[PDB]
Order: structure tokens, then C-alpha cells, then sequence
């Protein structure tokens, strides 16, 4: 009170000095069920992968994507992102994802990179300089390789001009190594552009087949259908907690509600446009949001020339939530309630007054 | 497959009164026993709504401008109206939205379709005739859902294209009135929001033929247009909109 | 190539203002703990400019 009044002497009276707050104890984040997962199982673990001149493009959209399972997998020998962060893939949202799946040689795994120049980069699969997304690559010597040699995986070796980014070329036009006329007829200086790889189990690391999936993100004016997973915690009721329900955040006591919502309605508002009712997204139940018991802390004292004894009034606060007496004005601590009636010395309110004789109310 | 329908009878389109129809919930917020003033694309009260018939020989399937939103009212029996055609040029140059309800389910597709000039479905007296498109090239969004559906049924729909969101509001109403729109109040619940992200400026209803040439089953529908205005909505104790005030209709409601 | 200038590629949290980190401890970039040893998703935090 001396701090509030900016004086070392306090006159007899009641002085509103502070503001009692029920401090929030927990944080409750409730987000709805993580269903309709993106089909990463049919892209990363498909039956047969495609070649690099005809890389398979899968469009990931209208689903929730769990990148934590993909990132925590130890089978992947290369996980390099060029426009995003691996630990923020579960937090960001994107419009759609392009998944480019192919098989290359182990020495060409570095060639799937922005600014990288190679045969696969120039003629088979090209990334832009402002590429966003992540390149994931893993060894597949136990699956793709055959003891007689797996010649099914082809790759383009020759082209007149370099690729544009995200451009396919499945054409089988005979390349002209020299300046002799070739009408599609092979000759001394005219060769077929698509050659087969030599994947065999006796080759070492570098010639083994590597399966590469490249995820590219689009952030156009389309709505961000692809988002990360939501980790909802348990629900705690009857306590002043910080609630986060489907992006609507606040602080309150979440109790059971008798308001029967219609099935399309999610939140509830009173006359004064304050959210007092809400629906939990996990379990379709209605919860009332009572504001925490804020109150004014008032100090009732006589003069400091008389005595240093004080009493504390917590306004609109029940006495079980803080010489303790319950008034309609609030809870009064430090004053002895008496059955006698005197004239009002220090007004408390609702017919209650305080006086010094100790402090009585 | 496309078929020109050449046995139509020429008749000008009709017009009628909207009364107090076309109201929908502006948001997902419960409100109890309170009056809420809101500014949104609403259908004006007592407005001039365009009335189209299907009777035998009337078969009204034109292409209409979408404007800022579409109120579709349907005095329907035996389920003639099955879906809608949404787009800008309605050909393979642009990307179009297809809403269909066939005999099993509802299918929502966003693709590059080649629409026929006269698209329809058909019931033989068994549904065995689908002539609404000739091609489907580049699809971006597919969504299969649960079916939405004297004139016995009244179907109200509101279609909105706001920020790449397609809002479909709908209401089923049991009526027993013969010819025109009944006079009353019924707020339309939000049914489904679609992440389409496409330009739409024109639409077309999809009907169904009756074969036993073709015969048009008895149906009637109404097209109204959504305008930006203010409504004062009344929310009861149970939280349903029971009455509304159009703030720009007359000075009393102002 | 002048590789004498190095920057902190990897850290767990953002610095305070006027905070200097010279600690050459390993970073855990995955679920697997590193135990001070480089490996899968275990990277040195300091990488040099080329
Ligand atoms: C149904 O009628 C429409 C309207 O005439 C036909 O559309 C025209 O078809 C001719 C055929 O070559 C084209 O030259 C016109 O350009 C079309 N007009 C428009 C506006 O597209 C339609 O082809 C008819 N259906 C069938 C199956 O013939
Ligand atoms: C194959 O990859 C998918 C990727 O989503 C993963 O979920 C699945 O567990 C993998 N299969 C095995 C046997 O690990
Ligand atoms: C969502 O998950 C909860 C988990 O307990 C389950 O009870 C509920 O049935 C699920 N579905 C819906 C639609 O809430
Ligand atoms: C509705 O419009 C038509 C023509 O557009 C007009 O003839 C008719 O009078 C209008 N109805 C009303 C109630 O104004
Ligand atoms: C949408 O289409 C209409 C006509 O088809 C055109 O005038 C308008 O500019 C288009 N809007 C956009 C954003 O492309
Ligand atoms: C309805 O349409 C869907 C999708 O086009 C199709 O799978 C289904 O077989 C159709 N049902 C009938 C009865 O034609
Ligand atoms: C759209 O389809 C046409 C032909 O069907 C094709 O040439 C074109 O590349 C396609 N575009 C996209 C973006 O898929
Ligand atoms: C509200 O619902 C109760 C049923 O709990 C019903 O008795 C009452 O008539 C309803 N009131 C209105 C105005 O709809």
C-alpha cells in the first residue's frame, strides 16, 4: 500500500493495491483425429520403382503428412533439404507435394542437387536453383540388383540441350554424335540415348542402385491442404488452464456444459461476443469456458500513526480459492468477524464495515 | 457422348418472390437467444428469383453466370435434379468443377472436362444413360461423399467462392405445396467446404431424362443471386436462426 | 579455398543477443543419440565457408 500510494504514511481507509490472478497451471492443446494420412507407403515402399528418364511423379494433396516417421527412419542414406528444415516439416503447411521417385547409381546421388552439374542433372532429372523440398535416397542393393545384371533401369546419356527443371524426356530419338545425317538409323557416330545400368551384387559402394524420392513443395494461392501432424495432449477439466482448441486459444476453466450444440457448430458466444462455450475436436462434447477468478486485492488499514495491522480483501473471490471471513464483496483475511453492530469506519461493502479496536469486521 | 434435345417447347423463363428464404449460418459459432448483425453475401428478402421448369414439354438446362454466389431452390419429387456444372469456359481449355449424385453416391471432381452442350443423366422405365462429358484430362481434386438428397421435397443450396473455398450450404424441407415457393423461414446449415482454388463464373444444372424419345419428369427450380448486405439474425434458446431482418429492404427493418 | 572462417550450421536453440557459442560439442539431428560420436544424423556444428 505504501508502494502504491507513493507515501511512507497511509491514512485510514481501504486501498485497492493489486490484482489477484489465478495463475494458469497447465497447457491443454486439443486437435482433431489424425486421419486420412498421405500415401507415403506406396511411394517409398512401392513394388517396382521407375527409371530416371521416366521418374514417377506422385501428387500428395488433401491429406496430413507425417514427416517424422520418414525423418526418423535409419534406412535412408541421404536426407538433404534445400529450401526447408527437416525439424520444421511437421509444423509448416504446403499446398501440394510433388514426389519424384527413380533409381540411379550410387555415385550420382549427389547429382540430384541445385547447382550440381552431371549427366543425371543435365539429361535425366534437373532441379531449379530456387528448389524447395528434400531429397531422400537409400541403398537398394538387396532388392534391385540381380546376379545376372539388372538391365531394366535405363538412363538418358545424350541430348543436344540441357533440361529445364522438372522436365521429362521419354523420347527415343537417335543422337547425332557427329555431323553426319541420321534419319533414325544407327551408324558409326549415331547411338541410342537410353543405356541400361550394370547393377550387379559384386560391385562395391558407389555402383549399387540407389532409390531416390525427391519431395518438392508448392506454396501457391491454393489452400494449404498438406500439413504436419498434430500432437494433441490429454484434456484436464475444472482447472484454470491454457486451452488451444483448433487454433482458438485462451485461458480458462473448462467445465461440462448443458448447451446442446447443433452438429455444425464448434464454438459458443454470449451477448458480448466472448467465447464461453466450445466443442472438443477429439471427443464431440461441449465445454463451458469460465474465466479464471481474477480479483482486486484491496488493503484495509488504519493510520500508520495508529497501527501497522492490515486486512486483505480479495474481491469476488471465494475463501476456498485463495481470521477468514466470507462477504458478498469478497473474501476478507485478517479481520475478526463480530456479531455486534457499530458505525461504519472503513467501508468494505454489502453492509460490511471494518474498524480498529485488532481489526474487526 | 452428346445428344441435342430438339423436342423442347419455347417459353420465356419465369420469375417469383424469394420471401424470407436463402438465409444460412455465416459462421461455425453457436449463439443462444441473441441478435447478431452480420455483413456477408446474403440473398435479399422478397427478391426476384428466376424460375425454371421441367414439365411435359419443358426442359430448362441453360448456362447462367455465377456472380458472387448462387442460391439454388428445388421443388423436387422423384429426384430429377442430380448435380451441377461449375466453371468459366466449360471446355477443356480451363479447369471445371463437377458435382454429381448418381444412384449410389456423390462425386466431386475438379478436372479439365469437355462438357456437352446438353448434359444430362437418364432413367429407363434403371439408370443406364450418362451423357454429361466426353473427356477428362487433368484432375487435381476428387472427393466421394455421402448423398445429400405434388412436390414433396424442398432443397435449398448456397454455393460460394470465397478465398478459394467453395462453401455448400444446404437444407432439406418437407413441403406439400403444389406450384410456387412456400413462405416461411428456414436457415441453411453448412454442409461442406471444398478446397478447390479455381475460377468459377458460370454454372449449369444437371437433370435426368425419363425413357419409356425422352420425357421430362415434373420438377421446378429457382436461381437467386447473393449480394453483400447486412442481416440481423435472431438466435433462440436452442441456437437456431428463427428470424432475420434485411437492413436494406425498407426503413422499418433499417 | 579459404576454409579458416566457420559458421554454426547446427544448434538446438537460438542465441541471446550478444551471445557467443564456441563449444565444439556434437549435435543430435535425429532421434538416435550421438554420445559425442559422429554418425547418422550426427554432425559437427561448425562448417567452413568455401
Ligand atoms: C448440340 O448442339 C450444339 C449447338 O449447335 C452443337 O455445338 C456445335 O457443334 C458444331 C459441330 O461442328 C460446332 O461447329 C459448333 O462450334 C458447336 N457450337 C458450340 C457453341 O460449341 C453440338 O455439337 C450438338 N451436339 C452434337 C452431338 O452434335
Ligand atoms: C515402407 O515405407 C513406408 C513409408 O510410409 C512405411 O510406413 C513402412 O513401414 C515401410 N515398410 C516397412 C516394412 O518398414
Ligand atoms: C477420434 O478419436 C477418439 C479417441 O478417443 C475417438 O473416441 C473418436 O471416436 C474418434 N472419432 C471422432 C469422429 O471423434
Ligand atoms: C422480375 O423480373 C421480370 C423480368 O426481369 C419482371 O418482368 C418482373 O416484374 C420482376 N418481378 C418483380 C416482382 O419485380
Ligand atoms: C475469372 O474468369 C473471368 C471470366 O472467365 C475473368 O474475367 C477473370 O479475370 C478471372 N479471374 C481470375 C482471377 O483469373
Ligand atoms: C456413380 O459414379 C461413381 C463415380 O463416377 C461410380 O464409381 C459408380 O459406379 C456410379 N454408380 C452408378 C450406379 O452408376
Ligand atoms: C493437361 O492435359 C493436356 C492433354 O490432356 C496435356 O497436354 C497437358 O500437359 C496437361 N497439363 C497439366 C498441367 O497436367
Ligand atoms: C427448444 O428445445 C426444447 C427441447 O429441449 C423444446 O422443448 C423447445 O420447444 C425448443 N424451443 C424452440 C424455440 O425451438
Amino acid at each position: 500500500t505504501k508502494c502504491t500510494l507513493k507515501s511512507f504514511t497511509v491514512e485510514k481507509g481501504i486501498y485497492q493495491t493489486s490484482n489477484f490472478r489465478v495463475q494458469p497451471t497447465e497447457s491443454i492443446v486439443r486437435f482433431p483425429n489424425i486421419t486420412n494420412l498421405c500415401p507415403f507407403g506406396e511411394v517409398f515402399n512401392a513394388t517396382r520403382f521407375a527409371s530416371v528418364y521416366a521418374w514417377n511423379r506422385k501428387r500428395i494433396s488433401n491429406c496430413v503428412a507425417d514427416y517424422s516417421v520418414l525423418y526418423n527412419s535409419a534406412s535412408f542414406s541421404t536426407f538433404k533439404c534445400y529450401g526447408v528444415s527437416p525439424t520444421k516439416l511437421n509444423d509448416l503447411c504446403f499446398t501440394n507435394v510433388y514426389a519424384d521417385s527413380f533409381v540411379i547409381r550410387g555415385d550420382e546421388v549427389r547429382q540430384i542437387a541445385p547447382g550440381q552439374t552431371g549427366k543425371i542433372a543435365d539429361y535425366n532429372y534437373k532441379l531449379p536453383d530456387d528448389f524447395t523440398g528434400c531429397v531422400i535416397a537409400w541403398n537398394s542393393n538387396n532388392l534391385d540388383s540381380k546376379v545376372g545384371g539388372n538391365y531394366n533401369y535405363l538412363y538418358r546419356l545424350f541430348r543436344k540441350s540441357n533440361l529445364k527443371p522438372f522436365e521429362r524426356d521419354i523420347s527415343t530419338e537417335i543422337y547425332q554424335a557427329g555431323s553426319t545425317p541420321c534419319n533414325g538409323v544407327e551408324g558409326f557416330n549415331c547411338y541410342f540415348p537410353l543405356q541400361s545400368y550394370g547393377f550387379q551384387p559384386t560391385y562395391g559402394v558407389g555402383y549399387q542402385p540407389y532409390r531416390v524420392v525427391v519431395l518438392s513443395f508448392e506454396l501457391l494461392h491454393a489452400p494449404a491442404t498438406v500439413c504436419g501432424p498434430k500432437k494433441s495432449t490429454n484434456l484436464v477439466k475444472n482447472k484454470c488452464v491454457n486451452f488451444n482448441f483448433n487454433g482458438l486459444t485462451g485461458t480458462g476453466v473448462l467445465t461440462e456444459s448443458n448447451k446442446k450444440f447443433l452438429p455444425f457448430q464448434q464454438f459458443g458466444r454470449d451477448i458480448a461476443d466472448t467465447t464461453d462455450a466450445v466443442r472438443d475436436p477429439q471427443t464431440l462434447e461441449i465445454l463451458d469456458i469460465t474465466p479464471c477468478s481474477f480479483g482486486g486485492v484491496s488493503v484495509i488499514t488504519p493510520g500508520t500513526n495508529t497501527s501497522n495491522q492490515v486486512a486483505v480483501l480479495y474481491q469476488d473471490v471465494n475463501c476456498t480459492e485463495v481470521n477468514v471471513f466470507q462477504t458478498r464483496a469478497g473474501c476478507l483475511i485478517g479481520a475478526e468477524h463480530v456479531n455486534n453492530s457499530y458505525e461504519c469506519d472503513i467501508p468494505i461493502g454489502a453492509g460490511i464495515c471494518a474498524s480498529y479496536q485488532s481489526i474487526i469486521a | 457422348q452428346c445428344v441435342n434435345l430438339t423436342t423442347r417447347t419455347q417459353l420465356p423463363p419465369a420469375y417469383t418472390n424469394s420471401f424470407t428464404r436463402g438465409v444460412y449460418y455465416p459462421d461455425k459459432v453457436f449463439r443462444s437467444s441473441v441478435l447478431h448483425s452480420t455483413q456477408d453475401l446474403f440473398l435479399p428478402f422478397f427478391s426476384n428469383v428466376t424460375w425454371f421448369h421441367a414439365i411435359h414439354k419443358r426442359f430448362d438446362n441453360p448456362v447462367l453466370p455465377f456472380n458472387d454466389g448462387v442460391y439454388f431452390a428445388s421443388t423436387e419429387k422423384s429426384n430429377i435434379i442430380r448435380g451441377w456444372i461449375f466453371g468459366t469456359t466449360l471446355d477443356s481449355k480451363t479447369q471445371s468443377l463437377l458435382i454429381v449424385n448418381n444412384a449410389t453416391n456423390v462425386v466431386i471432381k475438379v478436372c479439365e472436362f469437355q462438357f456437352c452442350n446438353d448434359p444430362f443423366l437418364g432413367v429407363y422405365y434403371m439408370e443406364s444413360e450418362f451423357r454429361v462429358y466426353s473427356s477428362a484430362n487433368n484432375c487435381t481434386f476428387e472427393y466421394v461423399s455421402q448423398p445429400f438428397l405434388n412436390f414433396k421435397n424442398l432443397r435449398e443450396f448456397v454455393f460460394k467462392n470465397i478465398d478459394g473455398y467453395f462453401k455448400i450450404y444446404s437444407k432439406h424441407t418437407p413441403i406439400n405445396l403444389v406450384r410456387d415457393l412456400p413462405q416461411g423461414f428456414s436457415a441453411l446449415e453448412p454442409l461442406v467446404d471444398l478446397p478447390i482454388g479455381i475460377n468459377i463464373t458460370r454454372f449449369q444444372t444437371l437433370l435426368a431424362l425419363h425413357r419409356s424419345g425422352w420425357t421430362a419428369g415434373a420438377a421446378a427450380y429457382y436461381v437467386g443471386y447473393l449480394q453483400p448486405r447486412t442481416f440481423l439474425l435472431k438466435y433462440n434458446e436452442n441456437g437456431t436462426i428463427t428470424d432475420a431482418v434485411d437492413c436494406a429492404l425498407d426503413p422499418l427493418s433499417e
